[PDB]
DNA sequence: TTCCCCCCCTTCGGTGCTTTGCACCGAAGGGGGGG
């Protein structure tokens, strides 16, 4: 019965909703007076014109709708910052999961904000008298609650485990079974000391455990069943269902690849169109399927061991870790296929990528895995000390399976002996949009080529694919460009734009580059010539 | 002691990063103590407020300590820090000749604070794999970290301090955030008993008090231009280069007779042949960078923006600035013992040094830029940490490709 | 006349330079998990 109250307030400058008074008057109440009967639901007399616009459904159920008080209500801090997985769950001997019914209808709401929360249906007006359905506090309130009522409990007995999620209990003990029912029996008895009406035998569970998707059993875990839709003819609509559905079911299957599934999504215009399949799309979800198609499991976590979290390249930007502890028995399975950045390689994704594991990590188990990673040591230090940034990687192996990620091309550090300079300069008008692109060697060949719809950092681009284009296996590329040096500079693999693309299609051919950097309009060598050809 | 925001902000609401469980179970065992003793008291949903915390090990003690990330409550209130009280930075300390660093942290957690701002101090302590709703607490003493505690505890702090300053008016007494600097014109023997002379004071004071820095061996160091007969037509190339980028940063830079030096298109690797009239020009620009920067002049009501760039090898510089292209200061970090660990360590003790030196010259941190991704920073900064300011930073993503500094 | 938490991809706008294009980041829209 006493819970003790939590202030509410509104935001500040607005009084609570009023909305029209709408014209069931004798046969839905007879469902309310039940709460009545209780006391869920108040009697509010005309002093408080406050009006919420009412709602009543078929079960097969009062939606209220408080969109003007949910908007209107302080602000709650959101204290449930994420969802217990089961690959953290230490393996309990005996188990027992406990549904609280009647959560948000036991917890007394504040009276000073009851009249705020109205009702209307004409005579009587209603007010909730306990913690609405649907409202913005709701949630936070009655966790609140739950963990003040459950902490004398935990303290009183240690060993066992509970976990709490929004209105349901989880407990676990290393007792006996025998003795565990017991432990529930206090548990039960103590949380109906505080008017909580914890469920007695009706829903208590036995392995298997149901919970999101989740399949508990007593020595693994999980999913609950991914069936994948089947049709011919797929919307858009469908394709984001199943690229959820993959999403969602890739926790625990290994190589699972969407990248070419959500390709599809782009360029579409409503949420209704027919999109056909490409082969690499159709074939992606067959494989996709076909590896869904067999049942798979996790297991529990166990402190006394160490987390070995491996990476693999599954090519061109995808890459899937297994979080395990025991050789071939995974905690958890993932995948990174997020690219960020348009110009990167396969080193900067890995780093990533490692990144992302070891804070996955920290917030499920609280300790980084020992990774082992499918680069050589000696590319790792090539990479990370002749580069312009922080990298770094917490603990690692190398793991000799291949597609092995490693830097593709070296651009030289000092200028060649024997080998030809071109100088490269492009230069495009702001207004017309057309510009020329051209270069001129030591030898005084010049070559230049007009482009259209090329800016000026597009066409320093191209000069620079001209030079590659018209030299020997060595070269030495002069320009002025910062953009363009840059570009090159971080030894990209794959970009957005083709250009790049095409460039370092080129940078994997030739046998040694070096690429120098001279001001621009200042007159250095060169730089007069080519600029007098793009001067035309 | 009455506290107010600036008005027409909202207070902080900044998310908790998920921590280490060694952290986690070190920050429960901290914060039961602190609230059996009424320092910090539980607070419910209505709280609409939360700063990050996180626990360090300073000096690696063993024992661990509770930073809160209060970067922006002090955003919010620096009029009670600027306005109300600050001190004044003393300007003697800049050419000091060694300083010691205290903190009094502790001796802040008598104080009680407004009664109605303790609601902006909440963080929350997380749980693995989210077991429980993360456990919240509010301060009900002066905070360590915030900027409005040393505004309050100034009168306290002189009224400590004005027997041994009167004692021993030779040292300069300097106080930011809960830590002190303590500088010392006497011979390094006799400092250290004087220091813990010292603390000892600040003991009988009834307040418990738990790095011989040397501000003078700080000084801005000159730009460099390479030097040798052979000059190819690349080097040329980079020499002119570099001067076209240090004729912004200074004006007397001239080059024009190396510009009609490089007239055909020659390779970058022939030996081009150096005339003594660009030998002349050559020595008249290191003429003019043997002396200092000219115009630069430090005002208080703009901010610090400490730029860094990564040399490779173990080699950090940083460029302290209010102006750009107007170097406030220019220097340079070298540590082997990162190395051999790790490499966000070295940026970490860098930021550390770098914000130290501009707390002892200036008397604020500065707002660095930091040369790494945000993520890698984020999940890592907190391992090597070990001092109890936080400075703000900002990250670079463009590659500062010019690294003139040491070419 | 359902409220949120969390993840993933895609598109849009702000933002700072690289300076008027280009490359970042975050916030919004779909999906997934239900509680
Ligand atoms: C099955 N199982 C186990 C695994 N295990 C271990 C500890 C707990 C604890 F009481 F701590 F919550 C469990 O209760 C939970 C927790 C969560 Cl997030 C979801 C669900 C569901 N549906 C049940 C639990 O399922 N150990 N031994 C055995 O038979």
């Amino acid at each position: 019965s006493p819970i003790e109250t939590v202030p509410v307030k509104l935001k500040p400058g607005m009084d609570g909703p009023k909305v029209k008074q709408w014209p069931k008057i004798k046969a839905l109440v007879e469902i309310c007076t039940e709460m009545e009967k209780e006391g869920k639901i108040s009697k509010i007399g005309p002093e408080n014109p406050y009006n919420t616009p009412v709602f009543a459904c078929k079960k097969k159920r009062k939606l209220v709708d408080f969109r003007e008080l949910n908007k209107r209500t302080q602000d709650f801090w959101e204290v449930q910052l994420g969802i217990p997985h089961p690959a953290g769950l230490k393996k309990k001997k005996s188990v027992t999961v406990l549904d609280v019914g009647d959560a948000y209808f036991s917890v007394p709401l504040d009276e000073d904000f009851r009249k705020y929360t109205a009702f209307t249906i004409p005579g009587i007006r209603y007010q909730y008298n306990v913690l609405p359905q649907g409202w913005k506090g709701s949630p936070a309130i009655f966790q609140s609650s739950m963990t003040k009522i459950l902490e004398p409990f935990k303290k009183q007995n240690p060993d066992i485990v509970i976990y709490q999620y929004m209105d349901d209990l989880y407990v676990g003990s290393d007792l006996e079974i025998g003795q565990h029912r017991t432990k529930i029996e206090e548990l039960r008895q103590h949380l109906l000391r505080w008017g909580l009406t914890t469920p007695d035998k009706k829903h208590q569970k036995e392995p298997p455990f149901l919970w999101m998707g989740y399949e508990l059993h007593p020595d693994k875990w999980t999913v609950q069943p991914i069936v994948l839709p089947e049709k011919d003819s797929w919307t858009v609509n469908d394709i984001q269902k199943l690229v959820g559905k993959l999403n969602w079911a890739s926790q625990i299957y290994p190589g699972i690849k969407v990248r070419q599934l959500s390709k599809l999504l782009r360029g579409t215009k409503a949420l209704t169109e027919v999109i056909p399949l490409t082969e690499e799309a159709e074939l992606e979800l067959a494989e996709n399927r076909e590896i869904l198609k067999e049942p798979v499991h996790g297991v529990y976590y166990d402190p006394s061991k160490d987390l070995i979290a491996e990476i693999q390249k599954q090519g061109q930007g995808q890459w899937t870790y297994q979080i395990y502890q025991e050789p071939f028995k995974n905690l958890k399975t993932g995948k990174y296929a997020r690219m960020r950045g348009a110009h990167t390689n396969d080193v900067k994704q890995l780093t990533e990528a490692v990144q992302k594991i070891t804070t996955e990590s920290i917030v499920i188990w609280g300790k980084t895995p020992k990774f082992k990673l499918p680069i050589q040591k000696e590319t790792w230090e090539t990479w990370w000390t002749e580069y312009w940034q922080a990298t770094w990687i917490p603990e690692w192996e190398f793991v000799n399976t291949p597609p092995l990620v490693k830097l593709w091309y070296q651009l030289e550090k000092e200028p060649i002996v024997g080998a030809e300079t071109f100088y490269v300069d492009g230069a495009a008008n702001r207004e017309t949009k057309l510009g020329k692109a051209g270069y001129v060697t030591n030898k005084g060949r010049q070559k230049v080529v007009p482009l259209t719809n090329t800016t000026n950092q597009k066409t320093e681009l191209q000069a620079i694919y001209l030079a590659l284009q018209d030299s020997g296996l060595e070269v030495n590329i002069v320009t002025n460009s910062q953009y363009a040096l840059g570009i090159i500079q971080a030894q990209p693999d794959k970009s957005e734009s083709e250009l790049v693309n095409q460039i370092i299609e080129q940078l994997i051919k030739k046998e040694k580059v070096y690429l120098a950097w001279v001001p621009a309009h200042k007159g250095i060598g060169g730089n007069e010539q080519v600029d007098k050809l793009v001067s035309a | 002691v009455p506290v107010k925001l600036k008005p027409g902000m909202d207070g902080p609401k900044v998310k908790q990063w998920p921590l280490t469980e060694e952290k986690i179970k070190a920050l429960v065992e901290i914060c039961t103590e602190m609230e059996k003793e009424g320092k910090i008291s539980k607070i419910g949903p209505e709280n609409p407020y939360n700063t990050p915390v996180f626990a360090i090990k300073k000096k690696d003690s063993t024992k661990w300590r509770k930073l809160v990330d209060f970067r922006e409550l002090n955003k919010r209130t620096q009029d009670f820090w600027e306005v109300q009280l600050g001190i004044p930075h003393p300007a003697g300390l800049k050419k000091k000749k060694s300083v010691t660093v205290l903190d009094v942290g502790d001796a802040y957690f008598s104080v009680p604070l407004d009664e109605d701002f303790r609601k902006y101090t909440a963080f929350t302590i997380p749980s693995i794999n989210n077991e429980t709703p993360g456990i919240r607490y509010q301060y009900n003493v002066l905070p360590q970290g915030w900027k409005g505690s040393p505004a309050i505890f100034q009168s306290s702090m002189t009224k400590i301090l004005e027997p041994f300053k009167k004692q021993n008016p030779d040292i300069v007494i300097y106080q930011y955030m809960d830590d002190l600097y303590v500088g010392s014109d006497l011979e390094i023997g006799q400092h250290r008993t004087k220091i813990e002379e010292l603390r000892q004071h600040l003991l009988r004071w009834g307040l418990t008090t738990p790095y011989e820095l040397h501000p003078d061996k700080w000084t801005v160091q000159p730009i460099v231009l390479p030097e040798k007969d052979s000059w190819t037509v690349n080097d040329i190339q980079k020499l002119v280069g570099k001067l076209n980028w240090a004729s912004q940063i200074y004006p007397g830079i001239k080059v024009r007779q190396l510009s009609k030096l490089l007239r055909g298109t020659k390779a970058l690797t022939e030996v081009i042949p150096l005339t003594e009239e660009a030998e002349l020009e050559l020595a008249e620009n290191r003429e003019i960078l043997k002396e200092p920067v000219h115009g630069v002049y430090y005002d208080p009501s703009k901010d610090l923006i400490a730029e860094i760039q990564k040399q490779g090898q173990g080699q950090w510089t940083y460029q302290i600035y209010q102006e750009p292209f107007k170097n406030l200061k220019t220097g340079k970090y070298a540590r082997m013992r990162g190395a051999h660990t790790n490499d966000v360590k070295q940026l970490t003790e860098a930021v550390q040094k770098i914000t130290t030196e501009s707390i002892v010259i200036w008397g604020k941190t500065p707002k660095f830029k930091l040369p790494i991704q945000k993520e890698t920073w984020e999940t890592w900064w907190t391992e090597y940490w070990q001092a109890t300011w936080i400075p703000e930073w900002e990250f670079v993503n463009t590659p500062p490709l010019v690294k003139l500094w040491y070419q």
